[PDB]
């Protein structure tokens, strides 16, 4: 379970979890796949932190094997609604979902570790029904492609032509290469 | 702190306190006055959520829970503010200026401040949420650095005839002394 | 898990989940699939909230994919009849009871994010067995979507028959689309 | 997870479950199918509120789909015997129990929400062995049907004939009708 | 869940939840299938009312749907053995063991609300073994209810024969009924 | 769910669940099948209340349908060990374990209430595999099985061809023949 | 659920659960199938023990049927490596690995209860695929074999071929003919 | 259940955990399978340790029979970046990512019990779909395949080709075999 851990407060000592003690140091965890609860549950830690000091920088660490990008795109618009600058470091994976956060965090503050691994890939989904109806839900997937390339580009700096072809199959981008890609601007080595 | 508040219950009741030293006070004639600055701090304070909400609280509802009814009971009479007015604010200016002028009274000096000027001041150094604690900081500040310098050795030394008026574009007072 | 957080309340500091501080500032979380169980919730969110200060405005996020018509109406009647203007704001996606309740905010206080996804369909049913059963299943259908049609069309706006129409196939309507169909506006992130 | 929310007292800061609170103001929700422990959880909560308060009325919500006829039972006659009137305000869809719960609330006291479904039906249930078995089985639900159809026209007042015929089948019934039927005395104004 | 209730004490506010606090009142909740676990919750209950006031009776509600034989002894011998008398009130049905322990309580202390229900029938269960271990296991479920019935007779006060009729087949009982046929003194209406 | 209750000592006012109140007046509840960590809280129990007071004697109420033979041993074991003496109630049903541990109890502290159960069984138990396997566990099974009938005859009194007689099927005994075959000294009806 | 209970000390009354209570006595209960959770949790009260005093001696109740190999070595090696001996008792049964710790107990403080049973056999795993793989495979189980024959004789002081000989096949060894195998030293009866 | 430890400070006494108190001397525990959940708790618990103390070391043990290769690869990287020198020790078992961990380890701070076993392998994955996305997915797991042995042949001071032949196949290494190949610096007998 949670190891709880003591803070050496002026009033006295006091017991919190560690996920607990690391969100009051502007610490987020986004661990698993991508869901709207969890993703639920990330964008209330970011209004917290906000209204305790807006002017510091929020840190948020990226281990996930991607997910539903529902739930993922209230994270994306909560990152640049903030005023506080999300940093975003990539540790262990990233997949889709988890990459375009991580571009998602404003520049010169995003990280990835060495041994780091990044993917990209096209949303995937799939809809079952009448011609016509798949027609409608086909339509969707493609704009969400389309909105998410044109999101991609913006952060990375990449070329929507350039993007596509590369998001068109799975593409595996390790640390080092996610910086000359765009997706990171440095691996985190000294502070 | 609580126990505090449990010192006051007596006076207000028994109008008799009794301490270590055991030295009796007489409180038939003593009046007593208080200060609530809650409401100032719930007004700066910031809404945790996407779009900040606007919180126009009322001074009655504080009291009714940070503290007991027991006090409100004994209370014999709240008094509640908002805002002095717009022009008031400009009139603080005038009554810090008379107190000022009759500063310069001592030392023989004159001064003139533009009307349009005074109203900005005013504005710039009243707050809503510090109110007019700052104004007193800021009056002094407007013309006692310029003057000091040239108080010493100047015009100022013998009549003055000081004028003042701020810039349309730089929005900052002028000081020119005309003995 | 849900994270504790620390508030420096006048008396002291208080330990309390993220969820509950958020409530404390009027701010009410719908997420997942709606039903009977976590409708109560936010019901009770609101009530309570409208019990300590009806004079103040509630917030409540949308990130639901959908959900049964009897619970997410349980909801909608509760934001009519309170005195607090409940916003609604689109976090992720909206789906029929998701925007429906994403309109039911109070004209101008309801908003929407950018990258936000709405949809909206007709609700889909079905019961099995006699004849007779199914004819008295079939015709309520009938009746309570065009309740939904016509409620939607209050706050919209427009004409039952666009909504109507739009509503027989699934709808899918972006934050700007939203905006010119009528359902809701733009976030002011200045 | 259900939310904690922060109590004002003089002594000290309290917290409780925002249903728990809502107790303290004489709410109790009631949601889900209808079931033995859940009964008994609402009956606690009646008895506790008659000693607080016998005078003031108590509250209901109603949100459940129906459930076990038995069950339900315990809550009505809890309802009619404590002397507080409970105000049964329908929030959701009512089934055939849950509907029979809001006809036992006190007169005068019951509202239903416009947008709320009341649906009535007779009780189903079924038994299966030996002829001898089921005839006691048969004979009881009849009873059981007769039962609950005298008690709905004691508190709708509508003749035993009308009661037969609109429960014979399943029938659904809207907020608005409701009124005209007896079954609610009329909609919450705001 | 289980909602918490507060109460008033001279030294400060006591929390306690809804079941414990209708314990201190002697009230005593008996819901769902019997079983040694729920059962034995019912007689720690009863023990321990014992003690704070022999005196004053007990009250047991009974809206359980019938369980096993055994654990329903317990909780029999357990309201015999005590000196207060425990008041069984039939909360909307009573079954076989349900009923057992409804007619088990003190005379004069036994209540049905109108619209309650009372269903009773012959112990059931099976043995699927070899004809020698059948013949023990069919004895004893004879000799069960033997116990049950001889104990049914003393509390309602029919003759065995007339249980033994009733009992032969499943039977429901009205609240009514339930009076007359001796398992309850009367209606709880007024008190 | 668990009722707490409220104990008032001289230091202070206490809240303790129902189980752990009873636990604190030496009441210790053996109830469901015998299992190695049902047992491992009895003998945790046993061993807490042997050093809180010696002198004193501990109670036991036996509602157990029967389980493990290994891990009712081992609350046996710490019956005749510590000097204590392990008073045994049967509450609603005691088996071939539950039995077992019923005339573990001292001599004149066993009981049984007027309407419980009791059944005496051999062990059971299946192994597959080789042969040779089979050999090996066939004769623990005996030796086991002379163990227990051993154990029974001490407590009882009565000779080892009886026990294993009798015990060779399974053989239900009621409150009263019970006493008579010496598994329990006297019925809890009334002193 | 797991009894609380109240430890009385000068400074006020502390709440424990009934097996963090025995904990403070050093007594670790080794119950239920040895795995790397369960026996990580023994480590952490081992080491805890042993800043606490580590001059005196902890006890290990040991009520398993045995587990997985390699994490019961977890608790060996700090049964040895840390300096308070490790007495060990035998409550019901002991199995593979869970015999294994109760002989690895200190010279003179090894104890088994009178029906205590214990049971020795070689280690049994299973690996399938390529021919290369289950002969590595094999030769590691192999290995381990003469380790824990090598272990046991140290401890028992048999000679390997007395143990290599009767391990092979699952033997059952009771109190006293474990005692005379070297298991344990002696019998709890009377100490 | 996790037991409860007492700890006293001058302050006063605190209750904590058993991990939790361990958590507070610095020591970790790296227990089941690799997962990111568990190996965010693990990474949480090094910069908690950090902060507290740069200075002192931290000590990771390590029981796992291993688990993804991404989860461990932010512990890894946690531990580098980190300035206290992380001390990990084989209890029972380790395996691929398992023993990766402990080779990671600071320089002279790395130990394996006695009777510990250690086993290493190559990734074990695999993919289903089109040709072509079966070349790039499998093409990424000989990216992750060299660059494990690069860091493996970093800690051990080995040859590359040494690994790689080793790694093919599944190698189980004794405790004493492991300091040979260079995983740990010695056995720890005692400090």
């Amino acid at each position: 379970l949670v190891p709880m851990v003591i803070e050496q407060t002026s009033r006295g000592e006091r017991s919190f979890d560690i996920y607990s003690r690391l969100l009051k140091e502007r610490v987020i965890f986004l661990t698993g796949q991508v869901e709207d609860h969890m993703a639920n549950l990330i964008v209330a830690q970011m209004l917290f932190l906000e209204a305790e000091n807006p002017e510091k920088d929020i840190y948020l660490y990226i281990n996930s094997p991607g997910g539903v990008i529902t739930a993922g795109m209230s994270i994306y618009d909560t990152m640049q609604f903030i005023k506080p600058d999300v940093s975003t470091i990539c540790m262990g994976q990233a997949a889709s979902m988890g990459a375009f956060l991580l571009t998602a965090g404003a520049k010169g503050k995003r990280f990835c570790l060495p041994n780091s691994r990044v993917m990209i890939h096209q949303p995937l989904g799939g809809y079952q029904g009448q011609a016509t109806d798949i027609e409608i839900h086909a339509r969707e997937i493609l704009k969400v492609k389309g909105r998410m390339n044109e999101l991609m580009a913006l952060h990375t700096g990449q070329s929507l032509e350039q993007i596509e072809r590369d998001t068109e199959r799975d593409r595996f981008l390790s640390a080092p290469e996610a910086v000359e890609y765009g997706l990171v601007d440095s691996i985190l080595t000294h502070r | 702190h609580p126990d505090v508040f449990n010192i006051l219950l007596q006076v207000m009741d028994n109008g008799t306190l009794t301490d270590n030293n055991g030295r009796k006070a007489d409180f038939r004639n003593v009046v007593l006055v208080m200060t609530t600055n809650a409401g100032v701090r719930e007004t700066e304070r910031k809404s945790i959520g996407l779009i900040h909400q606007d919180n126009s609280t009322d001074a009655m509802e504080e009291i009714k829970k940070i503290f007991t009814p027991e006090f409100r009971n004994r209370l014999d009479n709240i008094i509640w503010f908002d805002h002095l007015s717009t022009d008031v604010i400009h009139q603080v200016v005038d009554k810090f200026i008379v107190e000022l002028q009759v500063q310069l009274d001592q030392k023989g000096v004159s001064l003139e401040v533009s009307q349009e000027a005074r109203n900005w001041l005013a504005e710039k150094g009243y707050d809503r949420a510090m109110g007019a604690r700052p104004m007193a900081r800021v009056i002094q500040d407007n013309l006692k650095k310029p003057l000091a310098n040239e108080l010493l050795f100047g015009s100022l030394v013998d009549g003055g005839q000081v004028t003042v008026a701020l810039d349309k574009e730089k929005n900052e007072l002028t000081y020119g002394f005309q003995s």
